[PDB]
DNA sequence: CAAGTACTTTTTCCGGT
RNA sequence: AGGA
DNA sequence: AGTACTTG
C-alpha cells in the first residue's frame, strides 16, 4: 500500500513497482561472448570501433568479455546502459575494466577486460555476472503487479465514500526490506505468509 | 550529492523510532523531540561534508514523572550510536564501564552492520545493569505503528500479583510472549514480566489479553 | 424459443470470430503481452475469457 | 451366450485382470526438478522379450543446474556404483578420439550449440586415453571392487557385454551398435536440454503395454519351470549312480490363479495381489 | 563458434596465446600439434536463442498429413500451396508466429508482421 | 492372448535354458 | 484434404457399461460414470443355464 | 472400448530381414557426416540402421501389412521432422480398427 | 553353564535379544522381521496398540 | 485429438462445447467433457480424505 | 553437508477370499 | 470385491 | 500428498 498522500498517483505506483521488483543482468542479456582482442586501443570487432573511440578520449588482459543487451527488456524494466554498466563496474570494482555502448547506439554492448592461465577465469566471471548480479528490486520479490483496489473512506461531509487506491501485488516475499522502502505505507503492508508477519511484527 | 542522501534519511528514520521506543518505555521525551524534521537532523549531526556523525546522536534519558510511581526502581537509560559499521571489543568496553560508572540501569547499543562475537561476550558482564543490541536497519520502521500491532503494556510486580490472584492462576497458565518478540524487544521485556494486550473486537469492541515473558 | 436459439447460435458465432481475430493477431507478432505474463499466457486468458463471456 | 475368457479353479470362475505397465526398451527424457544436482535424465528400461528378463535400467544424466558452471554428462551402469562420464564408456567401447566420440552424439558438424555443451565431457574424460585404462577405471569402481589389476579390466568387459544396454545384443563384438545408441540417448538428452524437444509424457498410452492372461501365465510358468530345473539337479546330485515332482507346476498355477497373488507362494508380499478375481455374474453385461 | 580438431590425433583443440606475436593458437593436448585461430571468437552463450525454430524441414514436410495447409502466396515462386507450423523452439516465452514451407520450391517464410528474416 | 501362450510361448519357456548335464524336446498339452 | 483414415463409428469409443446408456451425449459426464457402475448392481438373466 | 484389442506378440526377424533387403545401411557401417539426414530405423527400441529414402520404404512396409505379408497387429510410424521410422512387433500394445 | 565355546554364547545371546525385541515391536528399522512359519509376520504388542483399529 | 490438424488453437480443438445437453454433444465435445468430468471425480476422491483428517 | 528416502496419521460408518 |  | 527423519 502506497504512502498516505499518493493514492491515485499511478506514477508513484510505477516508481515503487520498479524500485521493488527484482531484475538481474541475466534478464536483460541476449548472449555473452569471449574474444581474443589483444590490443585494447584497437578492436578486431568493427561494430565496437566507435565505442573504443569515445570511452577513451573524453596493462590489462588481452581476453575480452562482450555481452549484447536486449532493447525491449531494458524498457518494460526501465533501464539505462549507464546504470547497468555502473552495477557491473561497482561489483568487480578495480579487478575489471568496463566500457559500454550508448543508449542511442544501434547495438547494446558491454566490453570487459581483466586487471599465466586466463581462459577459464573469464568464463567464471560471466556466471558471477548473469546469475550473481542484481540491477533493480529486492531479493525473493518477483513479478510485481499494479492494482486499483476499491477503498471505502469517510468523506469531509462524514459519509463513507469509494476512493480507490493504487496497490502492489508481489509474486514473492521479503517483509524485512520492502517495509523500509520509501514511498509506501509500512503501517498497511500485508503478506499472506503469516510465519513472516509473526517474525517481523510480533505474535 | 548522489545516493548518500538515502542513508541520511534512513538514519534519521531509525533515530525517530529510537526516540519513539524510549518515550513508549516510560522515559521523558518531547513530541517536538520525536518529530524533529530531516532538515534539522542534518544541521546538528552532519560534518563539514554533510555526512552523519553518529557519535553526536548518542543520548541519555530520564524516567517520566508518572514512570516512577508504577516502576520506582526504573533508573536512567543510555542510547549509543556507533560510527563504525562493525563494532569491536575496543569501543564496547568503553560504553560498558560508562554505564557501570554513571550508575545507569539500562543501556541500548544501535549498530550499523555487525557487533563482533568478541564485543558480544561483554553484554551480561555488568549486573544489575542491563544492555540491549539493536540493528539500525531494523529500527528504520517502528513495528508498533503497524495496523496489526495492538497496545502492549508492561505490568508492575503488584499488577501481575493481582492479575494472577484475580484469575486464580499459576504463571504457567498465562499465554506467552517470546523474549525475542519484536514488541517484547521494543518494550525491553524481561523473563517473568507480563504484558496486557488491548485489541479491538468485532465481537465486544475491546478485548484484553495477557502474555508472560520467556 | 426458435428466435432465442437463433440469438444464442449467433452469440457463439461472434465469440468464435472475436477469438480468431486475437488468434491471427498473436500469430502476426502484433499482440502485446500483459505485464507479468508470457505472450501466450496473455492470449489464452483472452480466448478463455471470450468463450466464458459467451457461455453466460 | 456364455463367452469364455475365464478359468475354473476349484469350482470358481476366476478372471485374469489385464495389468497396465510402462513399455520396455524405450528412451525417455525427463527434466529432473529444481533442488537436484541433475537437471535432465535419459532413462531406458531395457528388458529381454524372454530370458530371465533383466530389469536393468540405464540412466544417462546431465549434471549441473541451469546456469551452473561445468555441466557434465555421466551414466549409471548395471552393477557399477559411481556415475561414469560418457567419454570413458565410449573409450571403453573402443571409440577413442574425441571427434569420433562427438560424431556418435552430435550428428551435425554445423550445430555449435550442442557441441559447446559436449566440451566439458571431453575435459572430464580426458584422463583416460585408451580402451584399456577405460575398462580399468570402470572396473575399479565396483560392484564392491574385487582387488587385482587383471581382474577389474576383465570384469568391465563383461558388464558392457552382458549388462549395459542388454537389448540389441548380449553377445560379444557389437561395440559400434551399442556406442551409436548411447550417442542417440545423449543426443535425445541435449535436444531436450537445449529446449529443442519436449520432456517425455509419462502418461502417453503408446508407451504402455497391458499384460493379458497369456503373458501373466508365462511369467508364472517360467518362475516354476526353473524351480523344477533346480529340483532335477537335486535328484541328479543325490543319484551317486523317473521321480521329477509334477506337483510344483500344477500347485503353483492353481495357487496364483486361485489366490490372485501373482507370486510364490503362501509366503507372499512382496509378490502382486488382485490379478485373479471371481467373475461377476449379477447381470450378463456385468 | 564452429570448432576444429587436431590432425594426427583427431582429439579436440584447446586455445593458447602467443604473447610474443599477439595471436591465438590451438594446441592439441594429446600430441604436439598447433594451429592459428580462424576467428577471434572462442565462446558464445546465446540466452535469447532463435536456433531450432525451423528444425526437421526435410523435403518430405509435405508428406505429413498431420500438418495444416494455407492459401498464402510464396514470396519467391508465388505459390499458394504451403504447410505451416509454430516455432519448434520448446520454451514458454515463444511467440505464436507461423512458418510456411512452399509446396513447389520449399522456401521458408513467416506471418511476422514486425520482422524481416532469412531463416 | 491365452492361445498365443499355449501354441507358442509354452514351447519357448520349456527349452530356453532347460538342458542339464538331460534336455527337453517338444511339449504336449492334453 | 490430408485424411489418412476414417472412424468406423464414434460410439465405439465407449466400453460395455457406457454402451447400454440411452443418449449419453445428452447427459452431464459424471452421470454416465455413475450409470456405468450401477448396471453391475442390476438384476436380470445372467445366463440361460 | 468395444473395438479395442491387444497385440499378441509377433517375431521381428522377417521385418529385420526385409528392411536390410530394402535399402538399409547397418549401424556398424554408418558414418554420420557422410550420410547426414538419413532417417534412422528402429525395431522395438533396437537401432538396426539407416535408410536414405524413407518415403519409398514407409510405402513398401505400409502396403506389405495392408496386403497381409507383414502381420496386421504390427505398428510402424514415420516421424518426418525427427527423421525416425519406428516399428513395433511388441506384445501388449492396445490397438483399434480404422 | 556347560561347555562355554565363547563365541557360541554371543550367538545365542543375540538371538534371545532378537526374540525379546520382536515380541514388543516386530516392525523395526533393522529390517529382519520375525515371520511365523507361514511367512506371515508375528503380531508385536506395539502392533496391538497402534492407531485406528487396535486398543486405543 | 487425431481428428484435428497440428497447431490448432481454435475453441473446438481446445475443448469448447458449443452445444447444449438438449441438443447433444459431438464425439470431440463428448470426450473433452469426459476429460473434464473425470478430473472432478478424482479431486473429490483425493480431497474427501485430506479434508477428513484435517477435521481429525 | 545436502539429496532422496522411509514412515506416518494420512474420511466415516455399513458381502467374505 | 461393494454401499451413502 | 507432506514432515521430520534418515541415510548416501
Ligand atoms: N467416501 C465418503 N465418505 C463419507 N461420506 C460420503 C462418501 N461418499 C459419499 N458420502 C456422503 O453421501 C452424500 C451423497 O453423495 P452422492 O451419493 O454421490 C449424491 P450428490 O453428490 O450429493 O449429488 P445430488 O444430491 O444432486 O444427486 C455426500 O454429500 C456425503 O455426505
Ligand atoms: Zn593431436
Ligand atoms: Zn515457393
Amino acid at each position: 500500500y502506497l504512502e498516505p498522500g499518493h493514492a491515485a498517483d499511478q506514477e508513484q505506483a510505477k516508481l515503487i513497482r520498479s524500485a521493488i521488483e527484482h531484475t538481474t543482468l541475466k534478464s536483460v542479456t541476449i548472449a555473452s561472448e569471449i574474444y581474443y582482442d589483444p590490443d585494447p586501443r584497437s578492436t578486431v570487432i568493427p561494430e565496437d570501433e566507435e565505442i573504443i573511440q569515445l570511452h577513451f578520449s573524453l596493462q590489462q588482459s588481452p581476453w575480452l568479455l562482450r555481452l549484447e543487451l536486449d532493447r525491449a527488456a531494458m524498457n518494460d524494466k526501465d533501464l539505462t546502459m549507464g546504470q547497468v554498466g555502473e552495477r557491473i563496474k561497482q561489483t568487480f570494482k578495480n579487478d575489471l575494466f568496463v566500457i559500454w555502448s550508448e543508449d542511442n547506439d544501434e547495438k547494446l554492448i558491454i566490453r570487459c577486460r581483466v586487471v599465466a592461465e586466463e581462459d577459464h577465469m573469464l568464463k567464471k566471471i560471466e556466471n558471477t555476472m548473469l546469475e550473481n548480479i542484481t540491477l533493480r528490486g529486492v531479493e525473493n520479490i518477483e513479478r510485481v503487479v499494479m492494482m486499483k483496489y476499491d477503498r471505502k473512506v469517510p468523506s469531509p461531509t462524514g459519509e463513507y465514500v469509494k476512493e480507490p487506491e493504487w496497490v502492489l501485488e508481489t509474486d514473492g516475499v521479503n517483509l524485512s526490506e520492502v517495509m523500509t522502502v520509501p514511498g509506501i505505507d509500512p503501517t498497511r503492508i500485508y503478506t499472506n505468509s503469516f510465519i513472516d508477519i509473526m517474525e517481523v511484527l510480533g505474535i | 550529492d548522489q545516493e548518500n542522501e538515502r542513508n541520511i534519511s534512513r538514519l534519521w528514520r531509525a533515530f525517530r523510532t529510537v526516540k519513539e521506543m524510549v518515550k513508549d518505555r516510560g522515559y521523558f521525551i518531547t513530541q517536538e523531540e520525536v518529530e524533529l524534521p530531516l532538515e534539522d537532523f542534518k544541521a546538528k549531526y552532519c560534518d563539514s561534508m554533510g555526512r552523519p556523525q553518529r557519535k553526536m546522536m548518542s543520548f541519555q534519558a530520564n524516567p517520566t514523572e508518572e514512570s516512577i510511581s508504577k516502576f520506582p526502581d526504573m533508573g536512567s537509560l543510555w542510547v549509543e550510536f556507533c560510527d563504525e559499521p562493525s563494532v569491536g571489543v575496543k569501543t564496547m568496553k568503553t560504553f560498558v564501564i560508562h554505564i557501570q560508572e554513571k550508575n545507569f540501569q539500562t543501556g541500548i547499543f544501535v549498530y550499523q552492520n555487525n557487533i563482533t562475537p568478541s564485543a558480544m561476550k561483554l553484554v551480561p558482564s555488568i549486573p544489575p545493569a542491563t544492555i540491549e543490541t539493536f540493528n539500525e536497519a531494523a529500527l528504520v520502521v517502528n513495528i508498533t505503528h503497524h495496523e496489526l500491532v495492538p497496545k502492549h503494556i508492561r505490568l508492575s510486580s503488584d499488577e501481575k500479583r493481582e492479575l494472577l490472584k484475580r484469575y486464580r492462576l499459576k504463571e504457567s497458565q498465562l499465554p506467552r510472549i517470546q523474549r525475542a518478540d519484536p514488541v517484547a524487544l521494543y518494550l525491553g521485556l524481561k523473563r517473568g514480566e507480563v504484558v496486557k494486550i488491548i485489541r479491538k473486537s468485532e465481537t465486544s469492541g475491546r478485548y484484553a489479553s495477557y502474555r508472560i515473558c520467556m | 424459443d426458435g428466435p432465442t436459439m437463433r440469438e444464442i447460435t449467433e452469440t457463439i458465432a461472434e465469440a468464435k470470430k472475436k477469438v480468431l481475430d486475437v488468434t491471427k493477431e498473436a500469430q502476426a507478432n502484433l499482440l502485446t503481452a500483459k505485464h507479468g505474463m508470457t505472450l501466450r499466457e496473455s492470449f489464452e486468458d483472452n480466448v478463455v475469457r471470450f468463450l466464458n463471456e459467451a457461455r453466460d | 451366450f456364455d463367452m469364455g475368457g475365464y478359468f475354473i479353479i476349484n469350482g470358481s470362475e476366476k478372471v485374469l485382470i489385464a495389468q497396465e505397465r510402462s513399455a520396455g526398451n524405450i528412451v525417455q527424457v525427463f527434466k529432473k526438478a529444481a533442488p537436484s544436482p541433475i537437471s535432465h535424465v535419459a532413462e531406458i528400461r531395457s528388458a529381454l522379450e524372454k530370458g530371465s528378463r533383466f530389469i536393468s535400467t540405464l540412466q544417462v544424466k546431465l549434471y549441473g543446474r541451469e546456469g551452473s558452471s561445468a555441466r557434465t554428462i555421466k551414466a549409471t551402469l548395471p552393477y557399477i556404483k559411481q556415475d561414469i562420464p560418457i567419454v570413458i564408456i565410449f573409450r571403453a567401447l573402443g571409440i577413442i578420439p574425441d571427434g569420433e566420440i562427438l560424431e556418435h552424439i552430435c550428428y551435425d558438424v554445423n550445430d555449435w550449440q550442442m557441441l559447446e555443451m559436449l566440451k566439458p565431457c571431453v575435459e572430464d574424460g580426458f584422463v583416460i586415453q585408451d580402451r584399456e585404462t577405460a575398462l580399468d577405471f570402470i572396473g575399479r569402481r565396483g560392484t564392491a571392487l574385487g582387488i587385482k589389476k587383471e581382474k577389474r579390466i576383465q570384469y568391465a568387459k563383461d558388464i558392457l557385454q552382458k549388462e549395459f544396454l542388454p537389448h540389441i545384443t548380449q553377445l560379444e563384438g557389437f561395440e559400434s551398435r551399442k556406442a551409436f545408441f548411447l550417442g542417440y540417448m545423449i543426443n535425445r538428452l541435449l535436444l531436450c536440454a537445449l529446449d529443442r524437444k519436449d520432456q517425455d509424457d509419462r502418461d502417453h498410452f503408446g508407451k504402455k503395454r497391458l499384460d493379458l492372461a497369456g503373458p501373466l501365465l508365462a511369467q508364472l510358468f517360467k518362475t516354476l519351470f526353473k524351480k523344477l530345473t533346480k529340483d532335477i539337479f537335486r535328484y541328479m546330485q543325490r543319484t551317486v549312480e523317473l521321480a521329477i515332482n509334477a506337483k510344483t507346476i500344477t500347485s503353483g498355477l492353481k495357487y496364483a490363479l486361485a489366490t490372485g497373488n501373482w507370486g510364490e507362494q503362501k509366503k507372499a508380499m512382496s509378490s502382486r495381489a488382485g490379478v485373479s478375481q471371481v467373475l461377476n455374474r449379477y447381470t450378463y453385461s456385468s | 563458434t564452429t570448432f576444429r580438431f587436431c590432425r594426427d590425433c583427431n582429439n579436440m583443440l584447446y586455445p593458447r596465446e602467443d604473447k610474443e606475436n599477439n595471436r591465438l593458437l590451438f594446441e592439441c593436448r594429446t600430441c604436439s600439434y598447433v594451429e592459428e585461430a580462424g576467428s577471434p571468437l572462442v565462446y558464445r552463450h546465446e540466452l535469447i536463442t532463435n536456433i531450432g525454430e525451423t528444425a526437421g524441414v526435410v523435403q518430405d514436410i509435405g508428406s505429413d498429413p498431420t500438418l495444416p495447409r494455407s492459401d498464402r502466396e510464396c514470396p519467391k515462386c508465388h505459390s499458394r500451396e504451403n504447410v505451416f507450423f509454430q516455432s519448434q523452439q520448446r520454451r514458454k516465452d515463444t511467440s505464436m508466429v507461423l512458418f510456411f514451407v512452399c509446396l513447389s520450391c520449399s522456401h521458408i517464410f513467416t506471418s511476422d508482421q514486425k520482422n524481416k528474416r532469412t531463416q | 492372448s491365452f492361445n498365443q501362450f499355449v501354441d507358442y510361448t509354452l514351447q519357448d519357456i520349456i527349452c530356453e535354458d532347460s538342458t542339464l548335464i538331460i534336455s527337453f524336446g517338444k511339449i504336449y498339452v492334453t | 484434404t490430408t485424411f489418412t483414415h476414417c472412424e468406423i463409428h464414434p460410439s465405439m469409443i465407449l466400453g460395455v457399461a457406457a454402451s447400454i446408456i440411452p443418449f449419453p451425449d445428452h447427459n452431464q459426464s459424471p452421470r454416465n460414470t455413475y450409470q456405468s457402475a450401477m448396471g453391475k448392481q442390476a438384476m436380470g438373466v445372467f445366463l440361460t443355464n | 472400448s468395444l473395438m479395442s484389442c491387444i497385440s499378441v506378440g509377433t517375431d521381428p526377424m522377417p521385418i529385420i530381414t526385409f528392411l536390410s533387403e530394402w535399402g538399409m545401411e547397418p549401424l556398424e557401417d554408418y558414418v554420420p557426416h557422410q550420410s547426414p539426414d538419413a532417417t534412422r530405423v528402429f525395431v522395438n527400441g533396437v537401432w538396426h540402421g539407416v535408410h536414405r529414402n524413407p518415403a519409398r520404404l514407409m510405402e513398401t512396409l505400409r502396403t506389405l501389412r495392408r496386403k497381409g505379408d507383414i502381420n496386421p497387429e504390427v505398428s510402424m510410424i514415420r516421424d518426418i521432422r525427427e527423421k525416425e521410422l519406428k516399428i513395433f512387433t511388441d506384445a501388449g500394445r492396445v490397438y483399434r480398427p480404422l | 553353564h556347560n561347555g562355554a565355546p565363547h563365541h557360541a554364547i554371543e550367538e545365542a545371546e543375540s538371538l534371545l535379544q532378537f526374540h525379546v525385541a520382536t515380541y514388543m515391536d516386530n516392525d523395526i528399522a533393522g529390517q529382519p522381521q520375525a515371520l511365523q512359519k507361514s511367512g506371515r509376520p508375528v503380531k508385536s504388542i506395539r502392533a496391538r496398540l497402534k492407531g485406528k483399529e487396535g486398543r486405543i | 485429438l487425431p481428428h484435428f490438424s497440428k497447431d490448432d488453437y481454435s475453441p473446438e480443438s481446445k475443448g469448447f462445447v458449443e452445444n447444449s445437453y438438449l441438443r447433444g454433444l459431438t464425439p470431440q465435445e463428448f470426450f473433452f467433457h469426459a476429460m473434464g468430468g473425470r478430473e472432478g471425480l478424482i479431486d473429490t476422491a483425493v480431497k474427501t480424505a485430506e479434508t477428513g483428517y484435517i477435521q481429525r
